């Protein structure tokens, strides 16, 4: 209960302090100041165009590198086993390949950006 | 006269004492601590600042302001 | 309290009808995001912990990759929401009603089947060992690296894979 | 007056306080004039010690400095990041080539005067003005700003 | 001088004790005079529900000893 | 192996990083089969009773299980306290 | 129990149908993809929680393992299909009719 | 020990300004304490030092 | 009870927040030979107050091409999340004693970036997508290695609970036996919280302002308070860490002053890094990580399995 109660004080003074921002000011409105901002001359298109991704492959390797940490994360219970050596040698593997999959991927340049 | 400002390039072989030292540089950022070495000494310089406007900036006589037409 | 996670669950399918409807990937990344969240919640909710926090890491990282590859391959001049397209918002209304039907209706013919109004809360938990140590469900997951480690091993390699799977992609 | 007066009054003195004591101008420089803002902003005048602090962006700024001569070319993106500030905002007008079009003032391609594009709070004179020059008309600035009378005049309509 | 950068450090450093300090005096306040109880794993709740069902008054915190037997 | 050693020596000097990587990777599989005190991390996971010890049954054929838990008989735990 | 795994498999239907009826991004639908999974990782960690079979639980960690393999495989495909057309819309992928 | 001699040369500056008041009258108008020589005040009340 | 200290944990937080603004402008100054705010109160100590009364009083503004749930949504997200790291901390006890705190942090942080993410694409203008592309390649970076750290340390904790981090340092700093991850962990921070040298997702001199550019007045507060906090959060994490206050059960506010203290020493540290690096380019940050970081976590996380095995040392699961 506890803590449902702090996150909603937390959101609730968020939104308090967003509302008086909102509604104590003078307003002004008009076109020219609600253009977007390009340093004083105007957009030549959409903010909304497609912006290419040149680490696009580093972002894909991070999903499968965030699986491997998902795997490493149970190590602080893994380590009160009885079966110690089997832990370890799991635990010894798993970080290899993972090394294994991040060497081949350094040599074979994709960890470079692309041109 | 001319002088070089980045031709040190006169390669030699490396020691295992100036590889540890190259070692410990990059592994341990020395070059970047002298450059928190040089700021913290800063903080404690007394700053060049002045109390503006009841202390005032140093001008000479020559000094070119606001026009006048005088009087004998 | 004894609505709790029967309002989180509801929030779920809301979260997932919302995905169905697939505005633009921005919103559907967003949408994820939300039923993660309240997915990491429902699994608190029945005695879990680790797993709950788990999916919720994974699917914040894994959104903000998409988010990426979003504006990069993904978008187009006017992005689409919920509201921006009467048939989309209107199946989205029309889905919430048939969501309080369908809930209603199936409580009126069984009333214990499987909506049970009148039970929320008293079938949440079952058995509870109380004097009980090691019981979270870390200790559970943590059996990959003991007993299950055959489970451990194909996860490994799929990972590791991976790795060459993707390389192979995307090369011109 | 009243005690109702006598608040506002009290509310105005705050509010302006709180707005001459955290003025913050864009980082915008058009020429030689720049360069003594520069000096303002170096540590014998250091601005920042009255709280003024540059901002890049428009929609975070208080206060245009106009430090420099203003071409035809240049006049409209002067208006746009002007029109981009969120009010209240100022502009103040430093050296001869803002203030009137100065040594370029019988140019075909100079605005004579930025005061035809924005309006003007300050204006500098000098050229450039020295260092402290402008740090005298940001607090002159700062005593217009303290003569506000915001609140009380909305109480009196 | 350097020195003029501690009036606002000594702000911070005192904002900074009162979370710690705080937190510690309302747990005592509200859990009779003694740390607040931690309930990592089921056996230290039950214990608490045992404790809080003995207690006559539904509380926890209220201890009874060898004057209850 | 002169031809390593130099290789070695410029891998130092200028890919620390990856030398102190292999050779940490390298040390970690190592200590385990050379350290003394290795069998002891089972033992001690072992010697945790996170549940009760049930007892047996006694059919008059038991000459090894304690009938007291300070009977001399049963697992000890001395080699941990003195560890 | 009862009425929570009703609607993780209403959820699991919906991202389903969200899969079977396309709109025009195939980005989109590799978030319907996402959601199944989701829907599917929930009911099997809720499940093992109430029976309390803790053998049980690496198989929803199994479940998001082969997930992110899965989708890290569906947005290196979309990287390509979005070389050829420069974008990612699916009435592009029709040239295999002929 | 040095130390000591520069927090006597603050007992100086925030006592040698006329009591209380005249040391909260400079601190708030000019933002500074410290004691120099007078050197001489004009017609207007202004005080050079 | 619990909402006296709810507000003797926020209201303190927000007041050691603004002023760390001032802390921050006063030390950068003196590093500057200047002597920043020293009018506006006395030495600067209302400076603050005025910075935050003026930009609620300054117009929010509302873009055209903006898309303006998120606009809103974000700024609100980042103080919230802001102020919620803070309820597990252990100060040595905390508001909320969580079993998995540590895996908390991890979370809540890492939905933190999509305040960033969303205000940036919301606002619809060129400089604030590049800015959100920045911070999805600053996450890219630094996430990979920070939770592998994290791991490798708390195989001596023996679990995720942050009130067992003092019981694990009672004879000694986890700094000592970790340091080497301890420093990796100290640049991650200064990534996680978009500092110098990685203010990269802000970065005046490229993106004017990147992802909060478009952003006025009392929404871009919300912006800069939650920054300031988090800056005091990741410094009081690391303190409880690496370099554990001393504890004594019968005196629990020594160890809040000395958490305190060691916390204010890392926020400086914070400020006076700063001062003194220029700023990396965005894909030199991720070669940093990868290339450098995550090798020499590895290893250590291999090492720091091997560890308490070879020794017996293998921590309490309670
Ligand atoms: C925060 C409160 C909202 C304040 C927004 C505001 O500033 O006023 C704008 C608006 C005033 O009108 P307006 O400014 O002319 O609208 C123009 C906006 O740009 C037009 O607004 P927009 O471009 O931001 O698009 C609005 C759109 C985008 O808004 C969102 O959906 C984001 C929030 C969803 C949560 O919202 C919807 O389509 C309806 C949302 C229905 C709830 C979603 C249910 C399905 C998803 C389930 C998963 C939950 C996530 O109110
Ligand atoms: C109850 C339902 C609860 C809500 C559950 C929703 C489930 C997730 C929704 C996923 C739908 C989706 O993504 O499809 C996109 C799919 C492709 O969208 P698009 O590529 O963006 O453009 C075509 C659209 O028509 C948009 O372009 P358009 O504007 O040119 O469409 C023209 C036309 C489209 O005509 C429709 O309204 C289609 C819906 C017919 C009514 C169906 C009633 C529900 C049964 O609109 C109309 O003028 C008719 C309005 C009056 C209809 C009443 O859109 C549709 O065809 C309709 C989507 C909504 C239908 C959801 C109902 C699902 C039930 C299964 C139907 C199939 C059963 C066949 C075997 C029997
Ligand atoms: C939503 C209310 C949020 C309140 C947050 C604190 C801000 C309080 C001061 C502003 C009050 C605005 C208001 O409601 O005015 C009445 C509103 C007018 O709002 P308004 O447009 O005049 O708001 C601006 C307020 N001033 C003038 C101070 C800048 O009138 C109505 O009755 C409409 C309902
Ligand atoms: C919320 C935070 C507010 C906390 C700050 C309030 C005080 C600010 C004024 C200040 O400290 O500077 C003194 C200032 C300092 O003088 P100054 O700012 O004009 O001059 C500065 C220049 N030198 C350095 C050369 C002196 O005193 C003044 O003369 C201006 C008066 C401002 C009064 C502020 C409002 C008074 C309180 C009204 C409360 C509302 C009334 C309700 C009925
Ligand atoms: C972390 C910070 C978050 C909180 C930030 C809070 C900061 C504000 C601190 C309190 C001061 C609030 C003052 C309002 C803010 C300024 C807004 C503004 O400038 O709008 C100007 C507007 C302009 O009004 P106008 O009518 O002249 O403008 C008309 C149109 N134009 C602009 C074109 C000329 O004025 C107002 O609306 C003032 C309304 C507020 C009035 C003050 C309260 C009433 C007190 C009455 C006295 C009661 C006495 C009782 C006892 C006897
Ligand atoms: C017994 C078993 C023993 C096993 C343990 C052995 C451990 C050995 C110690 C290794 C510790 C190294 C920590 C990792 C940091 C590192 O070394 O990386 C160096 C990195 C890259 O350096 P660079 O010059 O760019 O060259 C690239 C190729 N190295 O450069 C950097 O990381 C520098 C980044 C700093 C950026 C500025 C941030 C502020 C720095 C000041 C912090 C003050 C506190
Ligand atoms: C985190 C700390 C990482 C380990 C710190 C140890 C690094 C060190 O010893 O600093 C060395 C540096 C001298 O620089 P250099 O000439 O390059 O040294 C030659 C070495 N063969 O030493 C110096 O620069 C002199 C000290 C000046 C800096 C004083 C402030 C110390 C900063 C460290 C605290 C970081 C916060
Ligand atoms: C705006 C959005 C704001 C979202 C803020 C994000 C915060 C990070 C995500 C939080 C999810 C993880 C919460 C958690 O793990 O707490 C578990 C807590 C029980 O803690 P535990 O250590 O297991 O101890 C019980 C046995 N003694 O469980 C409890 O004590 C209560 C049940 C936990 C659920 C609380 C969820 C946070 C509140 C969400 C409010 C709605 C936000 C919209
Ligand atoms: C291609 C990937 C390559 C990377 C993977 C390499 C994995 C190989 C690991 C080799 C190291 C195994 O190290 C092994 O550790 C175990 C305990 O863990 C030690 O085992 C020792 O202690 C254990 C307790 O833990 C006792 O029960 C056991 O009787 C005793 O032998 C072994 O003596 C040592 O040989
Ligand atoms: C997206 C959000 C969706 C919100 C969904 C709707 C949330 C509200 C849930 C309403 C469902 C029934 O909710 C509530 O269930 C409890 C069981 O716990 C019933 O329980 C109570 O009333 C019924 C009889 O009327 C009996 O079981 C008993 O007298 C009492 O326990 C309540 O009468 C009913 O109102
Ligand atoms: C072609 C590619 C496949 C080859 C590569 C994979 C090689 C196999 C490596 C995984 C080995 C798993 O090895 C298997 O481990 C399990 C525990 O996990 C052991 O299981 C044993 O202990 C468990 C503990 O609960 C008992 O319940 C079980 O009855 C008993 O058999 C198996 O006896 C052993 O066969
Ligand atoms: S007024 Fe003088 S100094 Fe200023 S920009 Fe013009 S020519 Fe240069």
């Amino acid at each position: 209960m506890n803590l449902y109660t702090v996150i909603f004080i937390n959101i609730l003074l968020s939104l308090t302090l967003i509302l008086v921002a909102f509604w104590l000011p003078q307003m002004n409105l008009y076109s020219e100041k609600a253009n977007p901002y390009e340093c004083g001359f105007d957009p030549t298109s959409s903010a909304r165009l497609p912006f290419s991704m040149k680490f696009f492959l580093v972002a894909i390797t991070f999903l499968l590198f965030d699986l491997e940490i998902a795997l490493l994360l149970p190590l602080p219970w893994a380590i009160q086993t009885i079966k110690t050596s089997t832990m370890m040698i799991m635990a010894f593997i798993l970080v290899t390949i993972l090394s294994l999959g991040l060497a081949y991927e350094w040599t074979q340049k994709g960890l470079e950006w692309t041109e | 006269t001319y002088k070089y400002v980045n031709k040190k390039e006169q390669e030699s072989e490396v020691d295992m004492k100036s590889a540890t030292d190259n070692a410990a540089r990059i592994l341990m950022w020395t070059e970047l601590i002298r450059g928190l070495g040089m700021t913290l000494s800063y903080l404690f310089r007394e700053p060049a600042t002045i109390n503006y406007p009841f202390e005032k900036g140093p001008l000479s006589p020559r000094f070119r302001g606001e026009h006048a037409l005088r009087r004998y | 309290m004894n609505n709790y996670i029967f309002v989180l669950s509801s929030l779920f399918l809301v979260g997932c009808l919302g995905l169905a409807l697939k505005p633009s990937p921005i919103y559907g990344g967003l949408g994820l995001i939300v039923s993660g969240f309240v997915g990491c919640l429902m699994v608190l909710g029945f005695g879990g912990s680790f797993l709950g926090l788990m999916v919720f890491l994974i699917y914040l990282g894994g959104m903000l990759v998409v988010f990426g590859y979003t504006t990069a391959m993904a978008t187009e001049e006017y992005p689409e929401t919920w509201g921006s397209n009467w048939l989309i918002l209107g199946f989205l209304v029309l889905g919430v009603i048939m969501e309080v039907f369908l809930i209603c209706v199936l409580n009126y013919y069984d009333e214990v089947g499987v909506i049970n109004l009148d039970g929320l809360g008293d079938w949440l938990m079952y058995e509870v060992d109380d004097v009980g140590v090691m019981l979270e469900g870390g200790i559970g997951v943590a059996a990959m690296y003991s007993c299950a480690t055959w489970m451990m091993v194909v996860a490994g390699w799929s990972l590791f894979a991976g790795i060459f799977i993707i390389i192979e992609i995307t090369r011109d | 007056r009243s005690r109702a007066e006598y608040v506002v009054t009290k509310l105005d003195d705050l509010i302006n306080w709180a707005r001459r004591s955290s003025l913050w101008p864009m980082t915008f420089g058009l020429a030689c004039c720049a360069v003594e803002m520069m000096h303002m902003a170096a540590p014998r005048y250091d601005m920042d010690r009255f709280g003024v602090v540059f901002r890049a962006s428009p929609r975070q700024a208080d206060v245009m400095i106009v430090a420099g001569t203003l071409t035809n070319k240049m006049a409209p993106a002067l208006r746009k990041v002007y029109d981009q500030m969120p009010e209240p905002r100022y502009v103040v007008s430093m050296g001869s080539c803002a203030n009137g079009g100065g040594y370029y003032h019988y140019s075909y391609s100079v605005v004579r005067g930025c005061d035809r594009i924005v309006p003007v709070d300050i204006y500098v004179p000098g050229c450039p003005p020295t260092a402290e020059a402008l740090l005298y008309g940001i607090l002159q600035l700062q005593r217009k700003i303290k003569r506000e009378q915001k609140l009380k005049i909305w109480y009196r309509r | 001088m350097w020195f003029e950068i501690l009036p606002g450090l000594a702000i911070m450093g005192v904002c900074l004790v009162i979370p710690g300090v705080s937190t510690a005096y309302i747990h005592k306040f509200t859990n009779g005079g003694k740390e607040k109880r931690v309930a990592r794993v089921q056996y230290q709740w039950y214990l608490m529900e045992r404790d809080r069902r003995i207690s006559g008054v539904n509380r926890y915190y209220v201890s009874k000893g060898l004057e209850n037997i | 192996a002169g031809r390593i050693s130099a290789f070695l020596k410029n891998a130092w000097a200028k890919e620390p990083v990856l030398v102190v990587s292999f050779s940490v990777w390298g040390l970690a599989i190592i200590m385990p089969m050379i350290s003394p005190y290795t069998k002891y991390a089972s033992m001690i996971n072992k010697a945790t009773p996170y549940n009760y010890p049930v007892p047996v049954r006694d059919d008059g054929n038991m000459p090894d299980v304690p009938s007291h838990p300070q009977d001399p008989l049963g697992p000890s735990l001395d080699w941990l306290k003195n560890l | 129990m009862p009425s929570t795994f009703f609607n993780l498999t209403m959820a699991f239907s919906l991202s389903l149908l969200g899969t079977l009826m396309f709109r025009s991004h195939l980005m989109s639908t590799l978030l319907c993809l996402e959601g199944m999974v989701l829907s599917l990782f929930i009911m099997t960690s809720v499940t093992s929680l109430n029976s309390n079979s803790m053998s049980s639980m690496p198989i929803p960690i199994t479940i998001l393992v082969f997930a992110a393999c899965e989708a890290a495989v569906g947005l290196a495909l979309l990287v390509k299909v979005s070389n050829t057309y420069g974008t990612d819309y699916v009435q592009n992928l029709n040239l295999l009719q002929c | 020990m040095e130390l000591v001699e520069v927090l006597k040369r603050g007992v100086q500056q925030v006592t040698g300004h006329g009591g209380l008041r005249g040391l909260l009258r400079v601190f708030f108008r000019a933002n500074d304490i410290r004691i120099g020589t007078l050197v001489g005040e004009d017609k207007y009340g202004n005080k050079y030092y | 009870m619990f909402f006296i200290n709810i507000l003797t944990l926020l209201v303190p937080i927000l007041i050691a927040m603004a002023f760390l603004t001032l802390v921050e402008r006063k030390i950068l100054g003196y590093m500057q030979l200047r002597k920043g705010p020293n009018i506006v109160g006395p030495y600067g100590i209302l400076q603050p107050f005025a910075d935050a009364m003026k930009l609620f009083m300054k117009e929010p503004m509302r873009p055209l091409t903006t898309s303006m749930s998120l606009f809103i949504i974000a700024p609100t997200l980042s103080l919230t999340l802001a102020l919620s790291l803070w309820v597990p901390l252990p100060m040595p006890h905390p508001l909320i004693n969580l079993n998995l705190g540590i895996l908390f942090i991890l979370a809540t942080s890492s939905l933190s970036v999509y305040s960033i993410l969303w205000s940036g694409w919301a606002s619809n203008s060129k400089y604030s997508l590049f800015g959100a592309l920045r911070a999805v390649a600053q996450t890219i970076s630094y996430e990979v290695t920070m939770a592998i750290i994290l791991l490798s340390v708390l195989l001596m904790n023996g679990s995720y609970s942050l009130q067992t981090l003092i019981t694990t340092q009672e004879h000694m700093w986890l700094l000592l036996p970790a340091w080497p991850m301890a420093m990796m962990w100290f640049i991650s921070t200064l990534a996680e919280t978009n500092r110098a040298p990685f203010d990269l997702t802000e970065g005046e001199s490229e993106l004017v302002s990147g992802f909060n550019v478009e952003y006025a007045a009392g929404p871009f507060a919300l912006f800069f308070m939650a920054e300031y906090t988090n800056i005091i959060l990741m410094n009081a994490l690391t303190t409880i860490i690496f370099l554990g206050p001393l504890y004594y059960i019968n005196l629990p506010e020594l160890y809040s002053t000395n958490f305190m203290m060691e916390a204010l020493l890392l926020s400086s540290t914070f400020l006076w890094i700063r001062a003194s690096y220029p700023r990396f380019r965005y894909d030199q940050l991720m070669h940093l990580l990868w290339k450098n970081f995550l090798p020499l976590t590895l290893a250590l996380c291999m090492w720091h399995i091997s560890l308490p095995i070879f020794t017996a040392g293998v921590p309490p699961y309670m």
